[PDB]
């Protein structure tokens, strides 16, 4: 104890910088014994001493004899104490710029056990910019180092925007991404996704870790035996997903959600379906390699072992909606809905208990099922079409009543807008016309008044779908003559000079049929 | 959006009909497409759903001389084929 | 012409 102490301690400090040299190295097999670790720590003089010298000397073996002692008192609370009070914590910081391994090992683990047991310990690791010293340190090939100092930023970056930001702005993403694309230590992959996780959270991280490439990254790891590493990389997955639907090389990650539907959990099929959902939305190249592994199978099964789970089927739907509009292969996706025994269960989403989103969506799905005229007759027999016409009603009659002349109170119910439900079942009944059959049952509902009204509406596209229906009804004679009656003639005339020109061409068609 | 760039069979009848760019949405290519028929009248007025391209450029593009304007998947895939997506 | 644009734009609506 304090026989050699004092004596040690008045030699690192010391104006020759050999004689700290062997100062410090004895000070170190010191630092080994409980006994004589005790008492370094319980000296306060010792303590700076050996934080003071550390950071200030170049020569290395001192340099890592004094990490490696702070290493050893590290240990213990009172430990982490001395080192804490006496200004350790920015001395640590200073080391991780070292160019020798054995010191950069002492530094970051002294850190890690700080960051771990010492309160305070946070703070002043991003005061000294302990943040941007770690993320710079990414780039070392050492595993066991990477693991501790991606936990390290776990620790301070949980529920802190300014240590992702500063994470964020130190270049953080890419390194993260590039220890997922490049090691298979499950720990230290873990690690690192626990900290992409975090980050991702923050909508403002989503664009950099997209770019370096971490939603092909993370895929990588969806077949892992470790679930904890599938699930945070599921659920940093799904995070991620709104941010770009433009990015290249999606194949494996694409054809391992469609897989991933039919696992047996049922948080591993809600969030495949709901990256599904967004990877498929805008992407036209993410919509043909879906439907070419086999995705509308899957997610048609999906939704039928959904059942009234909405979580499930809005994503899922949502999926499908994508997949039958808009690429070469939507014809098919339109057929193989009905093939696999889709249809029903489409059209019963339709109905209570479901909510505005999942009707929204399931109405979307239907207008481009009926794109195929193979689903015409079967979406009639179904009853798609009375139960699409008393959706739009109710929402027509809601928006009415928030319509006055100071225009519509635009609302949201359920986050969604019933103008939206107007648009899309009027567009869906608008395709459906398409079939003689069809319209005999539409018109049956006693609807051409309705869409006569939808003329007035202020909604650019409901204009277009009002008057598109009206058209098909048109050709034929007994129904022309009915529009007619109810007084379509006058804003027909009006929308002949729309900017939507397409609403034009319908408005005109119409004109033709009535008095020829 | 899509942006398509037509191959330059598709690029000669766009331009055709006073078409500047490369690359296009489907919406432009449509219109076009649809600007050019009612140009050259291809479209028979007894149905004017039928359109005889027979000795037309359009034809030549297509492959054979007489589609309907209402048989959409068979249109769309001559369009797919002469387009790359971006 | 009408009957001819109608036609067309039947067609153009399977891309909205
Ligand atoms: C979807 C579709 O093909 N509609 C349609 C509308 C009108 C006509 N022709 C006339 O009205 C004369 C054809 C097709």
């Amino acid at each position: 104890a304090t026989r050699a102490i004092p004596e040690l301690t008045k030699l690192l400090n010391d104006e020759d910088q050999v004689v700290v040299n062997k100062a410090a190295v004895m000070v170190h097999q010191l630092s080994k014994k409980e006994a004589s670790r005790h008492a370094i720590m319980r000296s306060p003089q010792m303590v700076s001493a050996i934080v003071r010298t550390m950071q200030n000397t170049n020569d290395v073996e001192t340099a890592r004899c004094t990490a490696g002692t702070l290493h050893n008192l590290s240990h213990h609370r009172e430990g982490l104490l001395a080192i804490f009070k006496s200004g350790g914590i920015p001395a640590l910081v200073k080391m991780l710029g070292s160019p020798v391994d054995s010191v950069l090992f002492y530094a970051i683990t002294t850190l890690h056990n700080l960051l771990l047991h010492q309160e305070g310990a946070k703070m002043a690791v991003r005061l000294a910019g302990g943040l941007q010293k770690m993320v710079a340190l990414l780039n070392k090939t050492n595993v066991k180092f990477l693991a501790i100092t991606t936990d390290c930023l776990q620790i301070l970056a949980y529920g802190n925007q300014e240590s992702k930001l500063i994470i964020l702005a130190s270049g953080g993403p890419q390194a993260l991404v590039n220890i997922m694309r490049t090691y298979t230590y499950e720990k230290l992959l873990w690690t690192t996704s626990r900290v992409l996780k975090v980050l991702s959270v923050c909508s403002s991280n989503k664009p950099a870790i997209v770019e370096a490439g971490g939603m092909q990254a993370l895929g990588l790891h969806l077949t892992d035996p470790s679930q904890r590493l599938v699930q945070n990389c599921l659920w940093t997955l799904r995070n991620l997903s709104d941010a770009a639907t433009k990015q290249e090389g999606m194949e494996g990650l694409l054809g391992t959600l469609v897989q991933l539907l039919g696992s047996d959990d049922i948080n591993v099929v809600t969030c495949a379906a709901g990256i599904l959902s967004n990877l498929t939305c805008n992407n036209y190249k993410n919509k043909m390699m879906v439907c070419q592994v086999g995705g509308i199978e899957a997610l048609v099964r999906t939704v039928l072992r959904a059942g009234d789970r909405e979580d499930i089927t809005e994503p899922a739907i949502c999926a499908l909606r994508h997949l039958t509009s808009r690429h070469q292969e939507a014809e098919m996706a339109q057929n193989a809905v009905r093939l696999h025994y889709g249809l029903p269960v489409v059209v019963k989403l339709l109905h209570p208990p479901s909510h505005w989103p999942l009707i929204k969506a399931t109405v979307g799905l239907i207008r481009n099922l009926a794109l195929c005229p193979a689903n015409h007759a079967p979406l009639r027999e179904q009853g798609a079409i009375p139960r699409l016409v008393q959706l739009l009603v109710r929402a027509h009659q809601d928006t009415q009543r928030r319509t006055s002349m100071g225009g519509t109170q635009q609302q949201f119910v359920e986050g969604v807008r019933m103008e939206e439900i107007v648009e899309g079942c009027t567009g869906a009944l608008h395709i459906l016309a398409r079939d003689v059959h069809n319209r005999i049952v539409i018109r049956g509902l006693n609807t051409i008044p309705l869409f006569v009204q939808l003329l007035y509406s202020p909604i650019e596209n409901i204009q277009r779908v009002a008057a598109g229906v009206l058209c098909e009804l048109a050709q034929d004679k007994e129904a022309a003559e009915a529009i007619e009656a109810e007084g379509a003639t006058a804003p027909l005339t009006e929308l002949l000079h729309s900017r939507n020109e397409g609403v034009a061409t319908y408005a005109a068609a119409v004109l033709f049929r009535m008095s020829e | 959006e899509t942006l398509v760039r037509p191959k330059p069979l598709l690029l000669k009848l766009l331009k055709s009909v006073g078409a500047q760019k490369d690359t296009y949405t489907m919406k432009e290519v449509l219109f076009y497409l649809g600007q050019y028929i009612m140009t050259k009248r291809l479209y028979d007025e007894k149905q004017q759903h039928i359109v005889y391209c027979s000795n037309d450029l359009l034809g030549d593009l297509f492959g054979v001389p007489s589609f309907s304007v209402k048989e959409h998947r068979k249109i769309y895939t001559m369009i797919y084929r002469n387009l790359v997506v971006v | 012409q009408v009957c001819y644009q109608a036609a067309w734009q039947c067609l153009s609506d399977d891309w909205d």
